[PDB]
């Protein structure tokens, strides 16, 4: 298993080696790379960070939920939007309120990523949060809540 | 999200656009059918390629490309070739009779019969875009369709898509592969009428590509196949930023913001390194320091000129591969000191930098070697006026005796259109002279 | 896409037959009409001169016209006689008697109505008709007189379509009125054709006794057929340079009146001979007056535009080095105000028998020496108004002869104008 | 048919013609320029 070699490369001095180790850790979706890729989410380099966010969506470990919610506050637009799509893939209801706030981001790709992650999570937390947003909210968040409610009706009305 | 539609007009336009789409697929993990299987894809999560490829319900990714030619033999190879199932038949448009190397036939006489179907096929593509950025237009300067039809299409895109950017890839003529004596005429005519329609135009001098092929690739007598292979490798370096996650030139808007301070002077020069022969004996992979230095050798440019007799308005470096930012900062310091590069008076002096860590891609089996790290420098130097002057001087020589003018006049163009275009060129030469003064 | 060929007069039909025998061998089409070739390169652009018939049969897009029956009976007999469409043989039983005025207004106007019908029939089959190609002599009656009539009728019905001619220029080296028909024909050629390949009979005779004892018609025709196959290689085979009649004229004709080309061919072969010519050897001969199909010397005139075609297997780099050297060592005979005027094309397929060749097509101002000879010969018979009663009685105008002679003298005056033109 | 065989005579033939011995519109010079 080259997993251990790629985990050590995640902490390499060379940023493209750290990047290519995150890309490879995502393809070899192993549980041995969850804590290592969670640390690469605190990388100085945005490109390593955004790749670690995708690799953590692929593994789908519940351990990545809380650090991917912190990554939703990241300075970089790719880290916010890839962290959103990773949380959509994990499907943990712990990400419902931070994904609703990400609907107000200045970045278009981050808003669309969060809207689509909420629809991929589903359940009763998202049902209740959209019912509230389609009555008390406005703008993109409002159209997302309305669209969520329309695509989730069991009847024609 | 933010899409780009590519338009390929004429033989050169269609042949280079086909070589570009082939490399895009290889870069993104797309098969000639349009599928992106798990094995073929880069497992990084980067979906920025969706700006160039639409997606069907069956998971087929389709280039947002339109191919136009007044004669069918070039586009018939696209319809039949490897990528016959990559594009929808609706995107491949052919006339029956070509512009016979006459700008007037492509713009007036023949071009007018096909312009509304071309705009309809472009509108069909545009309708699938939630946030279309604009267009990338590939065409020659010397052919009648690439010159004439392009300027007609450019004029119309401005009206139908007012707020949208238009980037060109223009094939600048060369005597080693010249098919017409009237090429300086078409080149000056398409420049004048397209000038206010394009936001940024990348000229590809066929002579510069010929020299790089002979010298770095060891190809004795280069053909279009050889030229288009290096042209596509370079043009794909310039467009990469649009198809991948990055921090520089991420949208068509950013090309003028970073490269074009003065709108008429919108012709950046591109310098690509390293160009290595697949047949070369073992060499150590060239460093960031080495490839950054090659960017300032006029032999590596895709336009024949000398920036050392000229000033800069803008300078961008787009790195690809095993490129360490600390090594790029160190190499740029060496250029900013030990190199004597001169900026124009009211433009900042900084060099903008972009680094995409994914390894460089080449087409398997071609003339080029797979390198560990590459760079494309985009620079707006005043030196590029040398290429304008060469075309202008050849135009002046023939127009002094009204040689071949009758062909254009008898095809819907007025005689005064020749002198009006040459006036615009004389003004553009002066613009380059005015920004370079101390 | 498609070239409609027309062969007017005895010479037009004789050279027309030798043209079809040479291009039919090159394309693999046997005398019956079936494809007996071996490579798909022969059929890629077969539609330019041939129509696909029932089965694998291919019929030439050719119309055969002559006011005498003799040439229609001789075309039918011999090789590839049974390849032409039977209904495309328009032959009158009266004759021309070697007069331009008889062929343009009297016996020509009677038959031209039925010829234009056959022209329409073949042009209606066309998907995208490229233009027309006429083979004819300029000293006779049917070829010179009815030929210039067919050009003007077609120029009115198909105004956009490119008109091209293979015009045989008469030489005394036996008909009294040979320069009268030639001077009247050239007048029409200046106004109605887009490309005129001057095939001088004086040059064919000089290149048969000085270079190659008593030359025959078929000996001059052998040089003609080897020329016609070379100048049409770019149209019959897949190529980048001058692939059609319009793209050729847009590179070869800078001034509308000046569309009179000088053909050249190397190496010079006789009718039935037993060396393999190299690229540098081919290049010098390509630009030598001893290898010209028109009796002119290009060292006395400047080339406005040139087109060179190399056939057979050779180094493209060696052709580049030789074509640059022929233009650098002789830049004194090239026009400075027409940059990159010389265009070179290389076809992998060689001509019949030979392994390597070079066909030259030059629009040089030195051709005013051919038109000077015709003016010196026409004004010799016009000095005393000799035999004008043979053309006056046919219905021609007095000022018609004065306009044909003045328009040709203007062409020579224009050739010297662009010869003495400094770019500076 | 490939076996078909090949100044002062003109001066003598001109004197021989001297012993024995519906205006149709023709082409105008410059009319070829009308197509451009
Ligand atoms: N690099 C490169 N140059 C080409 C190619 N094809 C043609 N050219 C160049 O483009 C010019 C001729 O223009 P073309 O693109 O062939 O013409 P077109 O737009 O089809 O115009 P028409 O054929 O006259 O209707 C010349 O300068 C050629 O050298 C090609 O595949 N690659
Ligand atoms: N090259 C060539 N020239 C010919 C041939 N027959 C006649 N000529 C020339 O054609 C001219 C006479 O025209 P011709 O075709 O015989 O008369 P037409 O039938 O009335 O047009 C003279 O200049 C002849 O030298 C031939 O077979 N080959
Ligand atoms: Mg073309």
């Amino acid at each position: 298993e080259k997993v251990e070699m790629y985990i050590k490369n995640l902490q390499d001095d060379s940023p493209p080696v750290r990047f290519n180790a995150a890309v490879a850790l995502g393809k070899i979706g192993d549980e041995r790379a969850v804590e290592p890729l969670i640390k690469a989410l605190k990388d100085e380099d945005w490109q390593v960070r955004k790749t670690a966010a995708y690799a953590l969506g692929k593994i789908g470990d519940e351990r990545a939920v809380e650090p991917l919610i912190k990554a939703l506050k990241d300075e970089d637009r790719y880290v916010r939007s890839r962290a959103a799509l990773a949380l959509g893939k994990i499907g943990d209801e712990r990400a419902v309120e931070p994904l609703i706030k990400a609907l107000k981001d200045e970045d278009e790709y981050v808003r669309l990523s969060a809207a689509s992650a909420l629809g991929k999570i589903g359940g009763e937390r998202v049902r209740a949060a959209m019912e509230k947003l389609a009555e008390t909210g406005t703008g993109f968040a409002r159209k997302v809540a309305v669209n969520y409610l329309e695509t989730h009706k069991s009847l024609i009305s | 999200m933010r899409e780009c539609i590519s338009i390929h007009v004429g033989q050169a336009g269609v042949q280079i656009g086909n070589a570009c789409w082939e490399l895009y697929c290889l870069e993104h993990g797309i098969q000639p059918d349009g599928q992106m299987p798990s094995d073929k894809t880069i497992g990084g999560g980067d979906d920025s390629f969706n700006t160039f490829f639409s997606e069907t319900g069956a998971g087929k990714h389709v280039p947002r490309a339109v191919f136009v030619d007044l004669e069918p033999t070039v586009i018939d190879e696209v319809r039949t070739g490897t990528y016959r199932q990559l594009f929808h038949p609706e995107q491949l448009i052919t006339g029956k009779e070509d512009a016979a190397n006459n700008y007037a036939r492509g713009h007036y006489t023949i071009g007018k019969e096909i312009i509304d179907l071309v705009l309809d096929r472009i509108r069909k593509l545009a309708d699938q875009c939630t946030g279309l950025q604009g267009f990338l237009v590939f065409h020659s300067f010397g052919g009648g369709t690439g010159s004439g039809f392009t300027s007609l299409l450019m004029e119309r895109l401005s009206v139908d898509y007012g707020k949208k950017s238009k980037l060109e890839f223009s094939i600048y003529p060369a005597p080693q592969v010249s098919t017409a004596v009237v090429e300086p005429y078409n080149s000056i005519l398409t420049t004048h009428t397209t000038l206010e329609h394009s936001d940024c135009a990348f000229m590809v001098d066929n002579e510069a590509i010929y020299d790089i092929c002979r010298r770095n690739l060891d190809i004795e007598r280069p053909t279009y196949t050889n030229l288009n292979r290096l042209i596509s490798q370079i043009v794909s370096s310039i467009t990469a930023s649009l198809r991948f996650d990055g921090a520089l030139n991420v949208d068509l808007t950013e090309f003028q913001t970073n490269l074009v301070p003065y709108p008429r002077i919108h012709f950046p020069l591109a310098t690509y390194a390293p160009v290595i022969s697949a047949e070369k004996a073992y060499h150590e992979q060239l460093s960031v320091a080495e490839i950054t230095n090659a960017c300032f050798e006029p032999a590596n440019q895709m336009v024949k000129c000398d920036p050392r007799h000229g000033k800069y308005m803008a300078c961008c470096l787009l790195y690809r591969g095993d490129v360490v930012p600390k090594d790029v900062n160190a190499a740029i310091a060496t250029i900013k000191t030990k190199r004597s590069i001169q900026f124009v008076d009211w433009c900042p002096t900084g060099f903008k930098v972009g680094i995409n860590y994914q390894p460089p891609t080449v087409v398997p089996g071609g003339d080029l070697a797979k390198v560990q790290r590459a760079v494309c420098m985009l620079s707006n130097t005043t030196a590029i006026a040398e290429a304008w002057a060469r075309l202008d001087h050849k135009f002046d020589l023939m127009y002094a005796k009204r040689a071949f003018v009758h062909w254009y006049v008898g095809e819907g163009m007025e005689e005064g259109e020749f002198s009006e275009a040459r006036e615009d060129m004389a003004a553009l030469e002066k613009d380059y002279e005015e920004v370079g003064v101390d | 896409r498609e070239i409609v060929h027309i062969q007017a007069g005895q010479c037009g039909n004789q050279i027309g037959a030798k043209f079809w025998e040479v291009i039919s061998d090159e394309h693999g089409i046997d005398p019956t009409g079936s494809y007996h070739g071996d490579s798909d390169l022969q059929l890629e652009r077969i539609n330019v001169y041939y129509n696909e018939a029932t089965g694998n049969k291919y019929v030439p897009r050719a119309i055969l016209v002559d006011l005498e029956p003799g040439t229609m009976d001789s075309v039918r007999s011999g090789p590839f006689g049974q390849i032409f469409r039977p209904d495309n043989f328009v032959f009158g039983q009266s004759g021309a008697g070697n007069n331009w005025a008889k062929g343009h207004y009297t016996e020509g106007a009677e038959l031209v109505d039925s010829v234009l019908d056959v022209v329409r029939k073949e042009s209606e089959s066309c998907d995208c008709l490229q233009g027309f190609q006429l083979t004819h002599s300029l000293g006779g009656g049917t070829g010179s007189g009815m030929g210039t009539l067919l050009i003007s009728k077609i120029r009115e019905e198909y105004p956009d379509r490119i008109m091209n001619t293979f015009s045989v220029m008469p030489s005394p080296k036996d008909t009294v009125v040979e320069p009268y028909n030639a001077t009247l024909s050239v007048h029409q050629l200046v106004e109605n054709t887009d490309e005129t390949y001057c095939i001088d009979n004086e040059a064919l005779y000089d290149i048969c006794f000085r270079t190659l004892t008593t030359p025959t018609y078929g000996d001059l025709n052998h040089l003609v057929s080897a020329t016609m196959s070379g100048v049409t290689t770019c149209l019959r085979f897949p190529g980048q340079l001058n692939a059609d009649l319009r793209k050729l004229a847009v590179n070869m004709v800078p001034f509308p009146r000046l569309h009179f080309f000088m053909p050249g061919f190397a190496p010079l072969t006789s009718r039935g001979s037993q060396r393999a010519l190299t690229v540098p050897e081919l290049t010098q001969q390509m630009f030598d007056s001893k290898n010209m199909m028109a009796a002119c010397d290009p060292r006395h005139g400047r080339y406005l535009t040139v087109a060179a075609i190399f056939r057979g297997r050779m180094s493209m780099k060696e052709v580049d080095e030789q074509m640059l050297n022929v233009q650098n060592k002789n830049s004194s005979y090239f026009v400075e105000w027409i940059p990159n005027n010389v265009k070179t094309a290389v076809c992998d397929i060689p001509p019949r028998g030979l392994k390597m060749s070079a066909t030259f097509i030059g629009n040089s101002t030195a051709i005013q020496e051919l038109f000077k000879r015709i003016s010196e010969q026409f004004t010799a018979m016009f000095r005393r108004k000799a035999f004008l009663h043979w053309y006056t009685g046919e219905g021609m105008d007095e000022m018609e002869f004065t306009e044909a002679e003045s328009n040709m003298n203007d062409l020579v005056s224009e050739y010297q104008q662009y010869q003495d033109a400094t770019a500076d | 048919i490939e076996e078909r065989p090949i100044e002062d005579y003109l001066e003598e033939q001109i004197q021989l013609e001297e012993q024995e011995l519906p205006k149709q519109p023709f082409l105008k010079r410059g009319e070829g320029l009308a197509r451009f």
